[PDB]
């Protein structure tokens, strides 16, 4: 796809020089992004270890300062 | 598609609270000159009331549309509260450095102080007009300068603004009585709220439309929406008994051995979690939303038939759909019950008015099964109105679970019989299949009590009455999904958190409030359109908007007939107080607004008699008329519906007196030579040639010293006489003192929309959770 | 760049408003 | 005279076992009524009545009367009834010293003597069964009371 | 049952156009059974209705 081409040209040209602050860098913001996705439909697990879906909705109560962190990243 | 519906529902924000920054106005003062009688002009000028935004169309039908649009503006502006200090401004000429409500009012007051040509009394009045307060009562009185109609609208918005005094007791009272009275929940708050506070109440007026009476396509969607909402708040069965060990008990009791884990046809095949949860969710959500559910099972699997007994006992039979439970009851009767007494299989008929359990209740002679089947057949909901809302309630015997004891009695009896017609292996299989339920008895009882408790607890958070009516689309229910639930369950109570309840209640409140408010909108426009004689107006797009603002429908596949029936019902609804008062304030002033607006005229008189012109004073001499009496009149909208220009043509060719009535443009002509030349009589010949009447523009003969030939009047002793007067009123004169009013308001309140956020709530430990009978649920071990 | 970056910082403030927060904030 | 509220979780019954001490020594008009009522109601529905065997309660939160003021009449036991009587009448007292108003205590709190009555009542609750209740949660509550 | 007013409107429309075009006829409109016959698909009524 096109976005794959963008990613590949943008990593291949920087992975020729940067070899210490690239995978460590771009893989770090993801930990914050997961706190931004509203659940609409869910999978569960029991104590007895069985999936059991749920139509539960849950919002994403993200604070404000982690966005500033994310922007610095 | 499914998840989208809940995304739409839970994104229903409430009705956004309004608060205006300025005042509704239609009029404004304006300086015109004044021409003293005999025509000549004063050095002094004068203020008059004129209309802001002269935009009135031509023709009467278009004007009634305009006033409907004005009604739409006023409704869209129609606020819920207001604080006048936030719009107040200074007065640059007040003795006491006071204030006034609007910027334009202040502009007027600061423009009249500067003019040479203003009396001293108004300047004193401006020096003495100021704000006033009384803070013990939190009340304020501000000055204002307002046309009477404007004062009427604004005063209505003051006196009829929807707020209610907020306290700490009303917070509790917003919660249902059952939750407050349910000992399994503990409530508190960390704030005391003052008497300075306010809050707005939703409109929770029940269904004025009866959509459960032949609006089945909409009710299917509504019921589906409420079902899927209820699925998002029914708890997940968080804690269970195991699956592999339970299935090993099944496979060590029943000697289908070894490795019946993989071979799956008998007593099995849908034992998993992923259906037990589905049944637990489905039953509660269906009974809450009142949605019928159909059954997809298999007859080879007899445990499904056995757990359908428990299902058809704990759940009413009028709640299912007919053919499915007919098949299931028929199957049960044919292979568990009648073979247990040597009876024939059955001889059932497809289209039979009675279900097999009814016609079986009288045939067999056993006390236990007879009273069990009697209960089943006569199990049904109990309608009851509580807290205003109808509710479908369970029996009060299902709730404190003892139905299961009658069930066990029947099943134990059937164990005690013999099966003469059939071999030993079959009986052995069946009797083991029902011993496997006997051994789960107490857990079944606990399950029944738990379903009843969670059901009533979630029923508490409902605002719209819950009717018992069958539906187009159903919800599948495999009977193995009951068998799973009935076989994977134990010593694990699940109580809905209070926050789920508050969430669900606020969602239903917001949906209901939106529903009633948009109903009131539609009813207002329909009644107003019908009382303004709007006959070319197709009342469809309004209803399309009505259905669009309800964020659950698909307008791409809803027809015109449902819309028109919905309109036919909406015709018959009383308009709410706000809208009704604003409309009866408009029916009594649409003409008085339409008497103004110097771009149209309400008619023209044509009387071929050299009649006199009138000594007005904003004009000088004019060909104006203000009564329309004597001469006979012709309505033009009548003439333009049914084109019959025979009458009018006859009347024009024979120079017969007549009047023409309807919103007509006009053009002022300040040439005296156009008076003696009689050009206003020259306009009506195009009505006989090209029979249209649209480019019809009579003349207004405004005469004054600014006309370049006025000197004749002041040299020759002739009062202006003329022909073909115009039917039109004059502007009203601006009286500064009499136009001033004092607007009252409350001082410094604060409006809180959400009302349960101040409540913090907690649950007792769910092991020690109790039902209506003050006796624990989930206690058998 | 940075004009659009600061507007991106801003649009993640107005958005995703909780109800209890605005209640306690009106009171506070 | 800063009104302060309570915020707890009823499952942690030790928090309530300490809260009852608090309500004994600290007056009741200092606590906002909603949280105080919630704490008392959790105490009654969790500890007291299931120790004796009563139905839980049906409290109306718009009531001028208070859960301990019902328990003072519904309980038949002199120990806890006199403790609850104290709690219901544990309000500040208005005195004027040196020209300043002052909110003083009941003088069985300025010395520690009422807690003796509290622990006698609590020892009684410990010595009693909890008939409807299970056993692990019961032994745990009894020992948690004997702690204090 | 929900197309009630709509079918009233349709019927009046039909009768109006029929009678207005009947006015512009000279030859006596006489009722006779004919040899061949126009096929009418009731679907094409179900459409209209």
């Amino acid at each position: 796809s096109h976005e794959d081409y963008l990613i590949a040209r943008e990593l291949i040209v920087l992975s020729y020089s940067n070899r210490s602050t690239l995978a460590k860098l771009v893989s770090s913001p993801m930990s914050i992004l997961v706190a931004l996705v509203d659940i609409n439909g869910t999978f569960i697990t029991n104590e007895e270890l069985e999936l059991e879906f749920s139509n539960k909705y849950v919002r994403a109560i993200v604070p404000d300062q982690t966005f500033d962190e994310l922007k610095q990243m | 598609p499914k998840e989208s519906i809940l995304k739409k529902l839970e994104d229903i924000k409430p009705e956004q609270v309004k608060k205006q920054t300025k005042l509704f106005r239609i009029f404004e003062p304006r300086q015109l000159p004044v021409y003293r009688a005999n025509g000549e002009k004063e050095l002094r000028n004068r203020w008059y009331w004129k209309l802001k935004r002269d935009t009135l169309p031509d023709g009467d039908y278009d004007v009634r549309e305009y006033f409907l649009n004005l009604y739409d503006q006023v409704l869209t502006e129609m606020p819920d509260y207001l604080l006048l200090k936030d719009m107040a401004v200074e007065n640059k000429n007040s003795r006491d450095a006071g204030k006034v409500v609007d910027s334009e009012t202040a502009a007027i007051c600061d423009a009249i102080f500067q003019d040479e040509e203003t009396e001293g009394v108004v300047r004193r009045f401006i020096a003495e007009m100021r704000q006033r307060v009384q803070a013990d009562r939190n009340v304020v009185n501000y000055p204002s300068i307002l046309h009477p109609i404007d004062h009427a609208f604004n005063e209505y918005f003051l006196q009829h603004q929807l707020v209610e005094p907020l306290n700490n007791d009303i917070i509790f009272n917003y919660i249902p009585e059952r939750i407050r009275n349910d000992v399994n929940y503990i409530l508190n708050m960390d704030r005391n709220l003052p008497s300075t506070a306010r809050y707005i109440r939703p409109n929770l007026l029940q269904d004025r439309l009866n959509l459960h009476d032949n609006f089945e396509s909409l009710w299917d969607t509504i019921t589906t929406s409420n079902y899927i909402l209820a699925r998002s708040v029914v708890p997940d069965l968080k804690e269970l008994v195991s699956t592999e060990a339970q299935i090993q008990k099944m496979s060590q009791d029943l000697q289908l051995e070894a490795l019946t884990i993989q071979s799956e046809t008998q007593f099995l095949t849908g034992i998993n979690s992923q259906a037990a949860n589905d049944c637990f969710k489905t039953l509660i959500a269906a009974m809450l939303s009142q949605r019928t559910m159909s059954l997809d099972f298999v007859t080879t699997n007899y445990m499904s038939l056995i757990s359908g007994m428990w299902l058809l006992t704990v759940v009413p039979n009028d709640m299912f759909i007919r053919e499915s439970l007919v098949a299931c009851q028929l199957a049960i009767i044919n292979t568990i019950i009648y073979p247990a007494f040597g009876m024939q299989r059955m001889h059932y008929r497809n289209g039979d008015p009675q279900t097999p359990f009814q016609i079986a209740e009288q045939q067999i002679q056993n006390f236990q099964v007879a009273n069990w089947l009697h209960f089943v057949n006569n199990n049904q909901f109990r309608q009851v109105v509580i807290d205003g809302v109808l509710n479908q309630v369970l029996n009060d015997n299902i709730r404190n679970g003892h139905v299961v004891n009658q069930l066990m009695e029947a099943l134990m009896q059937l164990s005690r019989q013999q099966f003469p017609t059939m071999p030993v292996d079959y009986k052995r299989s069946i009797q083991r299949g029902i011993l496997l339920l006997s051994n789960r008895l107490g857990q079944l009882v606990d399950l029944t009590r738990l379903l009843a408790y969670n059901y009533e607890t979630l029923m508490a958070c409902i605002t719209m009455n819950m009717q018992h009516v069958q539906t187009l689309t159903t919800e599948k229910l495999q009977l193995t999904s009951v068998t799973s639930l009935c076989m994977l369950i134990g010593n694990a109570t699940v109580i809905p958190s209070p926050q789920t309840l508050f969430h669900y209640y606020n969602v239903n409140v917001n949906f209901h409030s939106n529903y009633n408010e948009r109903i009131n909108d539609a009813v207002a426009i329909i009644t107003a359109a019908n009382r303004l004689n709007l006959y070319q107006k197709k009342m469809k797009s309004i209803v399309e908007d009505f259905l669009k603002r309800l964020q659950i429908f698909d307008i791409s596949r809803v027809p015109d007939d449902q819309m028109y029936r919905l309109r036919d019902r909406l015709r018959l609804l009383p308009v709410e107080i706000r809208r009704l008062d604003i409309f009866n304030l408009i029916l009594m002033n649409m003409e008085q607004i339409e008497r103004a607006s110097d771009k149209i005229a309400q008619g023209v008189i044509i009387a071929y008699r050299d009649m006199q012109l009138e000594r007005d004073e904003m004009y000088g001499y004019v060909n104006i008329a203000r009564n329309l009496d004597g001469f006979q009149q012709i309505n033009l909208e009548e003439l333009m519906r049914t084109g019959d220009y025979a009458q009018i043509t006859n009347m024009l060719l024979n120079n017969q007196p007549v009047a023409l009535v309807g919103a007509l443009p006009f053009i002022t002509d300040s040439s005296v030579i156009s008076l003696v030349a009689k050009l206003d009589a020259t306009v009506f010949a195009q009505i006989v040639k090209l029979r249209k009447v649209d480019t019809l523009k009579p003349i207004l003969y405004k005469i004054n010293s600014d006309s370049n030939d006025f000197y004749l009047v002041a040299n020759y002793d002739w009062v202006p006489t003329s022909t073909t007067k115009v039917y039109k009123q004059i502007p009203q004169q601006f009286d500064f003192r009499a136009s001033m009013h004092m607007l009252t308001s409350n001082l410094t309140f604060t409006v809180y929309s959400d009302l349960l956020a101040f409540v913090s709530a907690d649950t007792v430990e769910p092991i020690n959770a109790v039902a209506f009978d003050n006796m624990r649920i989930m206690n058998e071990l | 760049n940075k004009e659009e970056s600061k507007q991106l910082l801003e649009v993640l403030k107005t958005k995703e408003e909780h109800q209890k927060e605005v209640q306690y904030e009106i009171l506070q």
